[PDB]
């Protein structure tokens, strides 16, 4: 009576129907060893503190062991507070935050390192920074540090503060000078609608290099940046060319092809890989708890959300402990977290597009600050 | 009548708190009787300011006059337009509109940009923090690159309390690289007296730099000790001592004891507490024109949970808001109104500049000018 | 320190109108409210009204329509004139300086004067011996009686030894009879000395101020 | 109107005990409750503000509790100054109610009353009418019934009950009563005597005088 | 003056007892240790000439 066959999963999915949420179901339906696991999925609008504190709220009173969603900038720290003050793990794919406690798992490395360190190696003096107030929050403040200590002249623009006048503006005073720098801080989506105003600005390709700071670089499209003497360069996270990730595509597309999953993976991004390790995690970690004998078990039926004083779960610790000591081989490449929850232990490949020619510049690393090839 | 409302300080505002009590203690009138609940909590925890609104909202208040961080305006927010509950805070004004949020903290951001522009700056440093958001920090940036400056922003927010004297030094040492004799400060009372302190222990308050503390409380921290610096350092101010009202409040607080009214027994006063006083005077105002028109707003006990399903908001709610958007009066923090998204207008903030005899008023801004 | 001293008249013609002040020395007058309490003999204060600080007063709803609060904030004074004071009416009126620490407190309450409205002419009171009838002293000492009749206003202040020998003086409260005070005393004299020093219980009228001493 | 109602009446007991008076209300009074202590003297002060918290300055013996309509308050360890009246108002409406209260009495030992009787003066005599005055002192509890015999027909009327406090030292409640009859008839009386029955003494005790 | 070591300016001085000397740690390594309620003054690292 450790741990039963059955542990309830909670997830507070933003969209009905997407490819993360295929995504999560496979990887769910793919695990057959014990415990299984049982889901509840939520439909959620990630952007109303008050309808996921309800959603929260409600799951923690099903008495469920661990949640699986996305937030947003107006609920992460809504969030992450609440998992803290309720000993409840949270494993997030979406954009990690600069400060969190140890009880939310972030799926998504970081990337403020990396751009950094691809500034340097190619040793960007004077340059624009055009970030999503959404989230690219975080990555201005330590670029804008590192600005003030290596003197760079980085000015700072936004995309929903400036408009189409305001584009034209800001991408003509790039225009006096010769070399045109560029970094974007955009989402895959946001990044894919402005490209549709960028395109009608770089058709000259007169030494324009843009930096995306996405880890789908192989996400985007690449008509519109051909044409044009422009250099891309942007990272990349998921290798669906290696030995793990095309066989469990492999075994997806049979899945796929015997029995439909809800809607297909068209365009596959990475935020779907991030939930398949996700739920590889979770799986990973009550398989461990399961076969050290661990007694799991929620005796107090209907634990209210909101009683003072507040009092923690039982086995909340052992459960967070469990699920940030697992570490193996994903779809992502090396998933292990550190001690604050984050994601460390991972390879973000550069790629660079120029003549249509996709160039594997290095890789990145924690120890080696950029490794060329 | 007995109007409840609830009240949510953080812990450690006490001279806030000391303020709302003379206000309550002064504004009473015969047409009512606020009944306020205080809730002492961590503003900054979002977890206790939940469970804190879902146990006034489980008494049926009327309003919610409290603070917020950072970290917690998303869920005040959001939970004051869903419910329809009115919440009068002090703090900072939130990013954009937000419906059921009488905000009493006039903007900083133009006033900020017209004295960038006064003193015909070109380029600065600007030491800010992520406690008010980030709103100025963007009205800077986008401001400088429309103007073409050279804006050095740094946060000094990550800045541990154990070696806080290195990291400054360090950090001062970097500035002195760029030769940056500007420096604008955007931070509270405590995060500016700890740099400042810092800037004479490293030797830098000497004539030939210049200073803007970036809040709308001057004479608030210690500036007894860069006044005779050398350095010219300029700020702004909302609550001026010369004016009548100020000045009679003024005359009935100095005198009051630190052990009934904690922080009370001093000549200068925060502009925290001087919102919360006209907070009090508002609240008061604003239930005085609600029973003047005769508008029936007595509420049963029918709250319930505060988290229902679906969520019903009273149909009392918008019009208590209404009532209290449109309250025009004269308070110590000057004349106070509100346009439509409750954010204050036809306010007007005083310039000050720190010379050898004291802080000094060289102008006053405002919007329409 | 704030406080309210109540000074009022302590006696008023009966049906005839009632005005006492309170002068707030230490809180303005224009900064805290005031309120008024009237506590009957042995029974819980009900509060009659009150003069909030900004000028506004609100009454109670029984005692509006003779209950009247006026305030001078530049003599820092609070006078109440309640009008048609009956017999009933005649309790022991105070005033309080309300506050708010988490909840509206009366914090500075004062002493209160007493007032006893009644018609009762001036009268000398008249002291009357109340012997025991024992020779041989029951206690070791004298239980001397001692009545009152014919005082007013009540009560009969009756002291033994005109205040000098009071020891074991048990003086009980005087009922007001005929608009008399019909107060009774039993002083423990000292029986050894008795009679040769006895002491003499005068009793004096709380308003014809006349003292009479009787054996 | 929020009637707060106190439970108790009056209470009594000796030091070193724990009292707990207890006040409930008509409607909620949403824990805006203040307890304060009235003296015999007059003096009156505050003692716990918003039905949980103690005021300043106060002894920290005496505490509040109950939310809701029902609230009490408990002393510690009483003392003699803990020995005074304390009553219980409800500040969340107006007019603001106060509560009656009950007095906290030091407990002294059962005794009996000392029936004693004066008789009248001359002056009495001459004047229309007598009065014999029953001054039963040193009784415990104050709880005692009096009957009053003029000529032994015990006559009732005009026995004016007005007892005393209980004096600190003494911790008796002194007892005094007046019995009335004519001049005519007390004089020609047969007994006047008045007996005090008590709670410790069921007998009765009767001081009656020749007549 | 630990107030105007980072001040820039360059002050000098002079010291009669030394804390690098055998006798002085001795003793010191005896006197900081010394509670200020007995020894008033003594809860300290330096120490008086
Ligand atoms: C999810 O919640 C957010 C936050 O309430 C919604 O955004 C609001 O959208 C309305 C639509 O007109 C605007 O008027 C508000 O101003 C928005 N909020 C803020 C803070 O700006 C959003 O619409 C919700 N999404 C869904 C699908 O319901
Ligand atoms: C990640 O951490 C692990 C252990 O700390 C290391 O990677 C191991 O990788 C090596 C090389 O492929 C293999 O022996 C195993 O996959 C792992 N070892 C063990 C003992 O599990 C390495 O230090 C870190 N980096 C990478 C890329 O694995
Ligand atoms: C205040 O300190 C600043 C040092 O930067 C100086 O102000 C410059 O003074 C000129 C006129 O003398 C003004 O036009 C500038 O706006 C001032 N600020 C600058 C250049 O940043 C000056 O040393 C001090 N006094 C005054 C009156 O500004
Ligand atoms: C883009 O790459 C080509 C070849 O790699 C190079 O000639 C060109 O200068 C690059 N563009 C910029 C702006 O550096
Ligand atoms: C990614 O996949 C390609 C295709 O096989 C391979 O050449 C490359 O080495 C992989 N990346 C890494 C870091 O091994
Ligand atoms: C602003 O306030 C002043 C002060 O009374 C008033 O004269 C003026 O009309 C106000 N302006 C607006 C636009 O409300």
């Amino acid at each position: 009576a450790n741990f039963p066959n059955n542990i309830q999963i909670g997830g507070l999915f933003p969209n009905q129907q997407s490819q993360e949420h295929a995504a999560f179901r496979f990887a769910l339906s793919q695990l057959t060893e014990p415990p299984k696991l049982l889901p509840q999925i939520d439909i959620v609008n990630i952007s109303d503190s008050f309808e996921m504190t309800y959603r929260f709220c409600s799951q923690f009173s099903k008495g469920v062991y661990a949640i699986f969603g996305f937030y947003e900038r107006r609920t992460v720290n809504m969030l992450t507070s609440f998992c803290g003050a309720l000993h409840v793990c949270f494993i997030t794919p979406s954009f990690p935050v600069d400060t969190s406690n140890q009880f939310v798992l972030q799926l998504r490395p970081e990337l403020q390192e990396a751009l950094i360190s691809i500034i340097d190696h190619y040793k960007w003096q004077t340059f624009v920074y055009i970030y999503d107030a959404d989230r690219g929050l975080s990555v201005l403040q330590r670029v804008l540090d590192t600005a003030a200590e290596k003197n760079w002249q980085v000015t700072a623009v936004n995309i929903l503060t400036t408009t189409e006048e305001g584009y034209r503006m800001l991408f003509q005073d790039l225009e006096k000078k010769k070399e045109r720098l560029v970094v974007v801080d955009c989402e895959s989506e946001r990044l894919n609608a402005i490209l549709g105003q960028i395109v009608k600005l770089e058709k000259n390709g007169i030494g324009y290099h843009y930096i995306l700071a996405n880890l789908g670089f192989m996400d985007i499209d690449l008509n519109k940046f051909k044409e044009s003497g422009a250099n891309v360069t942007g990272f990349q996270l998921v290798n669906y060319t290696d030995t793990i990730p095309a066989r469990i595509m492999q075994q997806w597309r049979t899945s796929d092809a015997r029995d439909h999953t809800r809607v297909d993976w068209k365009r596959p991004k990475y935020t779907s890989a991030l939930t398949y390790d996700g739920v590889k995690v979770m799986a990973e970690a009550f398989q461990s708890l399961r076969r050290q004998r661990i007694d799991i078990s929620r005796r107090g039926n209907a634990g209210d959300c909101l009683a003072n004083p507040a009092v923690p779960w039982g086995q909340g610790i052992d459960i967070q402990r469990a699920l940030q000591q697992v570490r193996f081989e994903g779809l992502t490449g090396n998933v292990q977290f550190n001690e604050k929850g984050r994601r460390t232990n991972y390879t973000l490949h550069v790629i660079e597009m120029k003549h249509d020619g996709i160039r594997k510049i290095g890789y990145w690393n924690e120890d080696d600050k950029f490794v060329p090839a | 009548n007995s109007i409840q409302i609830g009240g949510l300080f953080p812990r450690g505002a006490d001279q806030e708190y000391s303020a709302f009590r003379v206000g309550m203690v002064q504004f009473s009138t015969s047409e009512f009787r606020l009944t306020p609940h205080i809730d002492n909590l961590e503003v900054a925890n979002s977890f206790a300011v939940t469970n804190a609104f879902c146990s006034q909202f489980s008494r049926g208040v009327y309003a919610i006059f409290g603070f917020y961080d950072k970290k917690s305006v998303n869920t005040i927010t959001s939970f004051c337009g869903t419910l329809h509950v009115s919440f009068i805070t002090p703090s900072f004004p939130t990013d954009g509109t937000h419906p059921f949020v009488i905000q009493m903290r006039p903007d900083l951001k133009g006033a900020l940009l017209s004295l960038i522009e006064y003193y015909q700056w070109d380029k600065f440093a600007y030491l800010y923090d992520s406690d008010r958001g980030l709103s100025t920090l963007q009205a800077v940036l986008d401001s400088a690159a429309e103007k073409k400056w050279q804006v050095t922003a740094i946060n000094v927010g990550n800045i541990n309390n154990d070696k806080k004297d290195e990291t400054y030094r360090s950090l001062f040492q970097d500035l002195e690289l760029k030769k940056e004799r500007r420096v604008i400060l955007d931070c509270e009372r405590d995060k500016v007296n700890d740099i400042v302190d810092q800037v004479i222990t490293i030797g830098k308050h000497v004539k030939g730099y210049h200073y803007i503390i970036a809040n709308l409380g001057f004479t608030d921290g210690d500036l007894l000790k860069i006044q005779f610096g050398g350095a010219n350092v300029s700020g702004f101010q909302i609550v001026d001592y010369d004016d009548s009202l100020v000045s009679k409040f003024i005359e009935r607080w100095s005198t009051l004891e630190e052990k009934e009214y904690p922080g009370a027994h001093t000549a200068t006063i925060k502009y925290t507490s001087a919102l919360t006083y006209d907070a009090v005077q508002v609240m008061t105002e604003a239930f005085r024109n609600l029973r003047k028109q005769r508008i029936e707003i007595s509420r049963r006990g029918n709250a319930g949970d505060c988290l229902a399903n679906p969520a019903v908001p009273w149909g009392q709610g918008v019009e208590i808001e209404r009532a209290l958007k449109q309250v025009q009066v004269e308070g110590l923090s000057g004349n106070i109104k509100f346009d439509q998204n409750g954010k204050r207008i036809n306010y007007t903030i005083n310039i000050m500049e720190l010379k050898t005899n004291g802080p000094r008023k060289i102008g006053y801004w405002s919007e329409v000018d | 320190q704030a406080q309210l001293k109540e000074s009022g008249p302590g006696l008023v013609a009966p049906s005839q109108s009632l005005s006492i002040t309170c002068t707030v020395s230490g809180f303005s007058l224009t900064n805290y409210g005031v309120h008024w309490v009237r506590q009957p003999p042995g029974k819980g204060l009900e509060w009659l009204g009150v003069i909030w600080a900004g000028g506004s007063t609100n009454y109670n709803s029984a005692l509006m329509s003779r209950v009247s609060i006026s305030k001078d904030n530049s003599k820092s004074q609070v006078f109440l004139k309640m009008n048609s004071l009956q017999t009933d009416d005649t309790v022991m009126y105070y005033c309080a300086r309300e506050d708010y620490d988490y909840d509206w407190h009366f914090d500075v309450w004062g002493a209160g004067t007493t007032v006893t409205v009644s018609s009762a002419k001036t009268t000398p009171p008249s002291v009357y011996p109340l012997a025991p009838g024992s020779a041989a002293q029951t206690n070791s000492m004298v239980t001397l009686g001692c009545l009152v009749k014919g005082y007013f206003p009540e009560p009969v202040t009756v002291t033994w030894n005109s205040g000098s020998l009071s020891s074991g003086v048990h003086t009980f409260p005087a009922v007001l009879q005929s608009d008399l005070y019909t107060l009774s005393s039993s002083v423990t004299v000292p029986s050894s000395t008795w009679p040769s020093e006895t002491v003499t219980c005068n009793v004096a009228h709380p308003a014809s101020s006349t003292k009479v001493d009787k054996k | 109107e929020i009637q707060m109602t106190q439970t108790t009446s009056s209470l009594s007991a000796s030091l070193g005990d724990r009292v707990t008076i207890s006040c409930r209300a008509s409607q909620d009074i949403s824990n805006y409750l203040s307890w304060y202590q009235q003296k015999p003297d007059g003096t009156v002060k505050l003692l716990i503000y918003y039905t949980s918290r103690l005021h300043s300055g106060v002894p920290s013996r005496f505490s509040g509790s109950g939310s809701g309509i029902d609230y009490s308050l408990t002393i510690n360890n009483l003392e003699q100054e803990d020995f005074a009246t304390y009553f219980c108002q409800q500040g969340n409406t107006l007019p603001l109610t106060f509560g009656a209260g009950t007095k906290l009495e030091l407990k002294r030992a059962d005794a009996a009353p000392t029936v004693s009787i004066f008789p009248p003066s001359s002056e009495q005599l001459t004047s229309g009418g007598a009065s014999v005055v029953c001054f039963l002192n040193n009784f415990y509890p104050k709880d005692i019934n009096v009957k009053w015999k003029i000529d032994g027909s015990e006559r009732q009327n005009g026995v004016l009950n007005s007892w005393t406090d209980q004096d600190s030292k003494d911790s008796t409640y002194s007892m005094s009563s007046t019995l009335t009859l004519t001049k005519d008839e007390y004089e020609r009386h047969n007994s006047y005597t008045c007996e005090a029955t008590h709670k410790t003494s069921t007998s009765p005790i009767v001081k009656s005088f020749n007549r």
